[PDB]
Order: structure tokens, then C-alpha cells, then sequence
């Protein structure tokens, strides 16, 4: 029994995307919206479905922890996730299953590697909208088990270099957890790109004629990066990441992007873009690194 | 109209685990601030918490009654946080309408199961507030807002309370120095992270006691940067703006640690 | 040998798309731009590379004719195509090859079907900007020979319904011509969708923070239609084509869409969406109907 | 300033195949108009062609010299249209800047190999204009511009010309009734497509000859719609606007068919 990282996805989590889908889980009704980005997630969904993985791992920017890197560790988590910022578009009754055994192995491996880790064992925990969203966009069936990983404070509290380094160790430790347990895992970096934005929410949110990049430079930064990604110039994006953070205010600062690539071992493999698009001016890219097809998925 | 003023910690550790002596003291001091709150006989409680994060525009809690069980995303091992919180819907909705006139885009927030932040909950539980006797007008901490804007927001609400002829108790919820320990410690040996953080807290806490608004005003931006103060001390700007930049003295009922962080309970002498 | 329509592409022609790619043939220099629509075309490019077609046939709205339907009829055509509206973004040095034999067969078959058809025999002719764009976006190599067809006035001069019938008859004649020559062909409906747009471009035309749908009503028509194309409910998209034309002011009025689908016999097949984007508020979709991957591409026994 | 005004056909058939008698007659009439043009000793010729299409803003020809061989996309079988056209850049650029001052966004056009339309080309050739002696100020036909807008555009160019002490000759280029045959005919058998068109042409042509501007103004939108007149007859609007809605009479030098469409050469008596 040997472990596998089938693939890693860049899977952004703007709640408007689920709002646009009008699923049974989400309370508010929409007239559609962000169909380009949703059609990107159509190609994500079927690429995942043809993988049949044991577990999805997801690192979310919206479960911020100060003391170490936390892991979901309760067999069944249920609840009503209302987003504090966008409660008008996102109020979602979730019901998910956690791969507690793998979560614990990641935590133990992280602990072993020098990081401080904790298992989230509280049955009443309210799962963040980033985790709920990314997952529902790539797999609305709600069937594959999940490991929810918190985003540690380090990149904001210490600085970007130290935070990224912590996030890298977490990635390496995640790899080790997958291999020691022989899991068939898919990694999910729940990160958006350029976050420099406008403060104007249209009267009716889905109005796509009011949707566009917030700054020209934001878009240009997003393009340069994802163009390097589909080129397979992985080392070069990670050389440019600090500057990309600083000038585009990109959410990959939270850490999931570094975490995912560290877990795959920074593969010089060209990525497949399912689509770029903006939500409230933010840069959002749905991408995949197919490790199985590149034959780097065996641990 | 403002009949009472307080600053209290937004950390849940005093409520969740009062068996730790220092935290026990913090809890006892927040409870004692609750008696002082009640005795001032307010009709509404103007609450601001550092943990109520908004990004788009100013959010005011408009939901008549909010209840549920909150689990802190950081301190979920020490227990749950049940809450039952009433809101002055007339004041809040007025604050929403008054807001864009003062240059701040605002929207009311009324949704079932809307997450009320840990700070607001712990201060309700410990101070005995947010009941039908003392409903709340909670304003969000917008991340893009400055202390200037926060002061303008608190003032705007006092003025909205004036033309509804109501007595206001002001509570700013948040911590002092924010050097949280980055590894798990024995809670019994929790102390303030540094002595630099300690000296800074002691100092600015003494300026609050003496009521030197002017010396406080200039120490604030330096203190906030040098001690990593919880959200740039905007939960004090709230209290200043509510009292329109004027107060006599102040009373410090508690000061202790919260996982390396500074926490304090302050009763304000108007 | 058997005639074959390998696939049908919806291949929009806003010149801003070639502008942003900075090919040798285009004169003006851009700082990138419209990369969502340009990546959408990247996939289309690779799908077609794996078809090795004998010929690409394109029906362009920007070669307007009154006296019937015209066909490129000179073996080699070259020139500098400068766009009358956006010469600041499009000034293209082109040189292409025409499948004269199939072009003549299309005219022949269209005439027999009751249409008036003309062969374009003047060698000094300058191919329209729309044709040059669709072809470059799908095939920058200029290596597959082409048949360029004019867009007849019919839908504008007479009316939509009547003009649409001519495009249908033309499509059927196109299929018949392909099957008789035994060509392995790819059809290119060089059409844009919602065309309401705003009559004002910014300082830097590439400035993507200034690019968005012109109307919500326009964008919505587009989505609804390209969804139905994805679902493969073709008969439903054509029943809606008249209202789509009236309300969204769609460039499918020009008839390339109907010509293509008529030639493909209106297959109730699912269409692959490579991407949707706006150019000058205008709705554009890059799409494909793979007829091989459905086994509907073979037409029948060739002549001679 | 305005010393001459003319309406001429935009169809290339008269210059391309003048061996067809009617076509030859229209060419000879355009040539006569060119001579009347030169006799009025203008400095610049203000041109509008129905076939110079613009969608965004108003375009004005600002390239000092354009040359090439133009091949009409409908009438390519009848030959090629060589040209060498000179623009009055000083006056053209004045029109560019002046256009928004009358509520019309505009750009100059100066690009090597920029396609001059068939109408401008054929008029230049037959009339002997667009030379260094009779340079052109050509304004585009924007599809979204009405006749009202077209007149204001022509009056504005006539304005700019007075500011430069220049004698203007005015040429509107385009057809009359536009029911082009929809099948191939023998060019020798060319005739106005239908009787209703012929009547309409003769009627408004008579109103023009007489000089009844009022009657001509009322008939124009009916005529445009009913006889499918080339681009709403904006090319006459162009002439009207340049003449400030006033003229004394008109001599119709030629009226004939062009593949079913109608076409005339008109000399305007100021
Ligand atoms: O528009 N939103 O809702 C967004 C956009 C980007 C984000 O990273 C997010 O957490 C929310
Ligand atoms: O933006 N453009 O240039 C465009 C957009 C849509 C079109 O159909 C076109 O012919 C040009
Ligand atoms: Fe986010
Ligand atoms: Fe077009």
C-alpha cells in the first residue's frame, strides 16, 4: 500500500461562485453570475471525478490560527456557515466527513518536523467559507473525505519569508503523512490572486457588467504569474512570489500555494488553466498540476 | 446621554478557564465592570469589538435577537460560548442611515445564524449585557477604517442615541499588547510575553487613569506599532469618539496576560 | 475517398485578439491583453492541429455583398489588411492560399440550389479584416489552404428569417461541395455574440480593468445561448436565434452560424466552450463541435 | 468661404466601365462637376462618403498623402481603382479637435495603407480632386450618427475653414435609391430597379433643382425609408450643413442607374 498525490489544484473560494450556482445548501437565490469562473470549475469537477481519490486536502485562508497549524479532527462536521462579510450571498448548510486518521498523521508529521500543530476535536466547530466554498466548487457531491488545514499566522505576524518557510515545512510534512498512510490524495490550494480591490458592491451582485479587474497592474501581475505557471517555470514563479505578494496583494500570502507545491516538491510541470476571472475586482484562477499524468504522483 | 464607559478584553480565556488565577482575576474584573455597567442605568449599549471584522463597508448588527453556540477558531479546547444577544433595532438601523451622511458606507446585518465574534460574546456573558434590559448597538471593525473613522462612527451613534433620547453605556472590546506566544504553553504559567510589552501597557494604562487625553492621543500610534496592540487600539478610539475626545479619569479593575497578550478591564470616569 | 467535415468552430474576430498576441505580421505593438479569449483560442489551436484538415472554410461578416454569395477564387492572395475602425490595433501583413477547386464547387452547388454565386477572380483583392483575424487566431502558421465566403446582404436588406434561409441553403451546398470533392474540412463561423457595445475606447486599449460586458441583458443572452450549446440542445438555440438577434444585437445575424450548422446538419451534439470574454463590451465565445469524436463527420462517396 | 457644392455618386461603375452608355453618361457628368468645382477656385474640398464607415467615433483623414490600388469588394470584376489622395492636414486636424467642442468624439486617421473607400476614390478620379492643389478634408460616415449630427459635423468643418481663410468646395458622395439588383445582369441592360424608386428620385431631385429646402427637408426621411436611399441620404445632409440649410437652386448634370440603384450628379447654386 503506497501513497499518491494525484494532483494539486489552485482552487479559489469567492463565495459568489457558490452563490451563482444556486445549490440546495445555499439559502440566497441568484440570477446566475461569474459563469466564466464556474465553467472553469466545470472542468475542475470532471478532472477530479476521473481521479477517484481517497481524500481531499485543503489549506484555507479563512481559518486563521495564532498558535500553530490546526487540523480538522472530528469524523462528522455539520452546521450552517454564514459568511461575516458576504452574508447576503453565502449562507450554507454544510455536512462533511473528515479523514481524521490522515489529519492526525499530518499533525504528527508537522510536529516531528519542528512545527506546532493541534487537532480540532470540537464537534460544534463552524467551518470557514473558504473551505466550504473551494470544496463545493470542485466536488458538490459532498462524498470524498476531507482534511481541513488552518492557515497559520506566520506570514503576517513574522514576515513573508518566515511564513512561507513554515508553510513549506507543512507541505513536506503533508507529503510524508500521505506516504506513511498510503492515501490517494488530492491537494487543494484555496487561494485567490490579486486582492487589491474596489469598495463598490453593485445593487444586484450578479451584474456581470459591473465585474472587471480592480487595477490594470493587478490583472497584469495575475497574467504574468499564471503564464509562468502554464509554462512549467515553477522555480520562477516562486522566485517572483515575494514581489507578487507585495505589489498585487495576492492571497497566496496566506500560504496554501506554497503548502501545495512543497507537498508536490515544486515540480517543473506545466499547469493547465481552466480559466481566469475576477470577483469583486479580485484575481481568480482555476488551475491544475496533473502529477499522475506527469508520473510524479508516486511517493 | 453617555452614562457609562468601559474597555474590556475580547479574549475568551478568562471566561473559558477562570481556574487559572490570572485569568480568574481578569474574569472577576469584567464581572465587576458589569455591576458598574448596570448601576449606570443605560437603555442601550454601544459595543465595538476588535474581532468583528468587516471589509467592504461598515456593518451594524440589526438582528433583534441572535443566539447559538460559538466555538472560537483558536480556543475551542477550553469549552463553548453560548450566547443570547438582543439588539436595539431602532438605534442600529438609524446608525445605518446616519452613516453614509458622515462619509461612511454602511449596511444593516440581520441574518439567522450570523456569526457574532468571540469578543462580543465573552463581554456579554461576563458583563451580563446584551439582554432585553441592556440591548446592543454593535458596530463592526472595518479593516480599512482608521481610528479617526472609528471615532467618527462612535460619535455618530451617540448622536443617533441623543435624538431617540436614550442613555448610553459604551463598551470597547479588545486586547492590549498582542505578542501572542507561538507555541502551546502551560496556562498556569501564562505571563506577558515581554517586559517591553508590559512597560508599554503599564504606561498607556496610567495615561488612561490620569485622563491625559492629549498625551494618550500621541502615545497611541507609537504604542500600537511597538506593542502589536490589538487592531491599532481602535477599540479605544471607539470610546474616545463616543465621549467626543473628552473624559475626566479612569479606573483599572484588572490587568493580566492572555497567552502572552496583554488584557485589561477599564472603567471610565466620565 | 470520402468527404468529411471534421469539426465546426465558432471563431470570433475582434482584431484586438491578434493585437494582444504581437505576431510578426501585425504592425502595432501591444502590452498583452484579452488573455482569457486568447487562451480560449490556444485550445482551439491545439484541437485543430490534431485534425490536419485539407481546408478551412470561413464565412466573414466583414466582406459584405449584395449580388449573392461570393467565393475567393485566386490561388494566392496577399496584402496589408488595415482595419477601418481600429487601425491603431490592426495592420496585418497577410499572405494566404485559396482552395480554388473547392471554392468553385461551393459556387457550383449553391447556384444549383437556387442561390446566386460569384467567384472572386481579381488578384489585387484585399481580404477583409474579419477573415484574416479568425484564420490567425485558429491557425497562425498559414499552412492550411482556405475558402473565404462573403456574407450576403439578405438578412439586412430583406429580413432576418429570409436571409437566414439563404445561409441555410448555402450551408447545405457547402456540405455537398465538400462531399463531392472529398475534402477533409474545418468550418469557421466567424461570428461575435451580443454586440451592443460602447462607442469609446480608453488610452491604453489593452487596459483590462476597462474591459467588461456592455449590458447585463447582453451578457445574459450570451450565457443562456452558450449554455444551450453546451447542453447540446441545438434545435433550441435556433428557435431562439431570432430573439437573440433582436434583443442582444448578435453578429450571428450575418449568417456564419447558420451556414456552419446547416452544413453540419444541425447536430443535437454537445459543444465544447473554450472560453468567453468581452472585447469592447462585446460578447465573444470560442467553441467547437467535434464531429469525428461523434462519428458524424463522414458525408458519403466522392465523385470521379 | 463655401464657393461650390456638389453631390456625386459613390458607385465605381461609371468610371470602371464607361462603355456602358448610361454609366458613361454619369462619369461624364461627374467630370463636368469636377470642372465646375475647379472653376470656383477652392483651397480645400470638404468630402463625405457614405462608404467610409465608422463605428466608434468620428474619423477624419489626416494623412498628407494616401496612395494605393483599391479593389471594390462588390464590383471587383470591373477593374481596379488606383489613387493618390492628398489631405489638407492643417484643416483636417482642426476638425479633429473641434468635433468634441460640438459634442462628437473624434480621431485623426494617418496610417500607411489605410483603405480609402470606393466613393472617395472614384470621386477624386472623375472630379480631379484630392490633388495637392485640391486637397481633401474627409469626414467618416459613422453608423450611429444621424442626419442632424452629420450637418453639425459639416458646418463645424466649414467653421474651421473660415478660421484659416480657406475657400471650401463641398462634396457629398453617395447614391440615391438603393434597391441594387440581387442577381447578375447584363450591364448594358441596367435600369432603375423599380418604378417607385425612379419616381422618388425624380421627385426629390426636382425639389433640389427648384431649391425648395423646406419641401426637401420634409420629404427626406420618407424618401430615405421608402426608396432605400444610400445610408439615409446623410451625404445630402452633409451638403445642407455646409450650406447652413440654404441654397438657391441646383443643376442635375446626370441621373441614371447603377446596378438597379439610382445615382445623380448635382451642382448646387448657392
Ligand atoms: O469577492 N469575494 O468574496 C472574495 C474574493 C477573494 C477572496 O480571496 C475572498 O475570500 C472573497
Ligand atoms: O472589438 N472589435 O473590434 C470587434 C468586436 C466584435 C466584432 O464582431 C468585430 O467585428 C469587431
Ligand atoms: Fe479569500
Ligand atoms: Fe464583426
Amino acid at each position: 500500500m503506497q501513497g499518491e498525490i494525484i494532483a494539486g489544484f489552485l482552487a479559489p473560494h469567492p463565495p459568489h461562485l457558490v452563490y451563482g450556482e444556486n445549490p440546495p445548501q445555499n439559502e440566497p437565490r441568484s440570477q446566475g453570475g461569474w459563469e466564466v469562473l464556474r465553467w472553469a470549475y466545470e472542468r475542475a469537477r470532471e478532472r477530479l471525478d476521473a481521479m477517484k481519490p481517497d481524500v481531499l486536502l485543503v489549506h484555507s485562508p479563512h481559518w486563521i490560527t495564532s498558535v500553530g497549524h490546526h487540523f480538522l479532527g472530528v469524523p462528522e462536521l455539520s452546521g450552517k456557515s454564514v459568511d461575516p462579510i458576504f452574508p447576503n450571498v453565502f449562507r450554507y448548510d454544510f455536512s462533511l466527513n473528515v479523514d481524521v486518521e490522515l489529519a492526525e498523521a499530518c499533525a504528527e508529521e508537522g510536529r516531528k518536523a519542528g512545527l506546532v500543530t493541534k487537532m480540532m476535536r470540537n464537534p460544534k466547530f463552524r467551518v470557514d467559507y473558504g473551505t466550504i466554498t473551494t470544496l463545493h466548487l470542485i466536488r458538490p457531491q459532498w462524498d470524498i473525505p476531507v482534511v481541513g488545514i488552518s492557515a497559520n499566522n506566520s506570514p503576517y505576524y513574522l514576515n513573508t519569508k518566515e511564513g512561507m518557510s513554515e508553510m513549506d515545512v507543512l507541505g513536506k510534512a503533508t507529503r510524508e503523512a500521505i506516504r506513511k498512510t498510503g492515501r490517494k490524495a488530492v491537494l487543494l490550494a484555496s487561494n485567490t490572486l490579486s486582492h487589491w480591490h474596489f469598495h463598490e458592491e453593485p445593487t444586484i451582485p450578479e451584474d456581470m457588467s459591473k465585474e472587471y479587474p480592480a487595477t490594470m497592474a493587478g490583472y497584469q501581475w495575475d497574467i504574468r504569474m499564471i503564464e509562468l505557471m502554464r509554462q512549467g517555470k515553477t522555480s520562477e514563479v516562486f522566485k517572483l512570489l515575494p514581489q507578487f505578494i507585495d505589489e498585487a496583494f495576492a492571497e497566496v500570502k496566506s500560504g496554501a500555494f506554497t503548502w501545495m507545491h512543497a507537498a508536490m516538491q515544486y515540480p517543473e510541470l506545466a499547469a493547465e488553466l481552466f480559466g481566469y476571472g475576477t470577483v469583486i475586482g479580485t484575481g481568480n484562477a482555476v488551475m491544475e498540476w496533473d502529477l499522475r499524468k506527469a508520473g510524479l504522483s508516486m511517493l | 446621554t453617555v452614562v457609562s464607559a468601559f474597555l474590556v478584553p475580547g479574549t475568551p480565556l478568562p471566561q473559558l478557564k477562570p481556574e487559572v488565577p490570572s485569568w480568574g482575576q481578569l474574569a472577576a474584573a469584567t464581572e465587576r465592570a458589569g455591576k458598574a455597567l448596570a448601576a449606570s442605568r443605560p437603555d442601550v449599549v454601544l459595543v465595538y469589538s476588535t474581532q468583528w471584522l468587516a471589509v467592504l463597508d461598515q456593518q451594524w448588527l440589526t438582528r433583534p435577537r441572535s443566539e447559538g453556540v460559538h466555538v472560537d477558531e483558536n480556543w475551542y479546547e477550553f469549552g463553548d460560548l453560548a450566547y443570547d444577544i438582543r439588539a436595539d433595532t431602532a438605534l442600529a438601523e438609524a446608525c445605518v442611515t446616519s452613516s453614509p451622511l458622515h462619509g461612511v458606507h454602511a449596511r444593516g446585518v440581520n441574518y439567522d445564524g450570523f456569526p457574532i465574534d468571540t469578543g462580543t460574546i465573552t463581554a456579554c456573558t461576563l458583563m451580563g449585557i446584551g439582554t432585553d434590559a441592556f440591548p446592543l448597538v454593535v458596530g463592526s471593525n472595518n479593516l480599512y477604517h482608521s481610528g479617526e473613522i472609528t471615532e467618527k462612527l462612535a460619535a455618530l451613534a451617540v448622536d443617533c442615541a441623543k435624538d431617540q433620547n436614550k442613555r448610553v453605556a459604551v463598551v470597547g472590546v479588545g486586547g492590549l499588547s498582542g505578542s501572542l506566544f507561538r507555541e502551546e504553553i502551560d496556562p498556569r504559567e501564562d505571563r506577558i510575553a515581554n517586559e517591553e510589552d508590559d512597560k508599554w501597557n503599564r504606561r498607556v494604562l496610567k495615561l488612561i487613569e490620569a485622563g491625559d487625553v492629549s498625551a494618550l492621543r500621541e502615545a497611541m500610534p507609537v504604542y500600537a506599532k511597538e506593542a502589536r496592540v490589538d487592531m491599532g487600539f481602535k477599540h479605544l478610539h471607539w470610546i474616545l469618539g463616543a465621549l467626543k475626545g473628552k473624559f475626566s479619569g479612569a479606573n483599572v479593575l484588572g490587568y493580566g496576560p492572555s497567552y502572552g497578550s496583554g488584557a485589561a478591564v477599564i472603567e471610565f470616569r466620565l
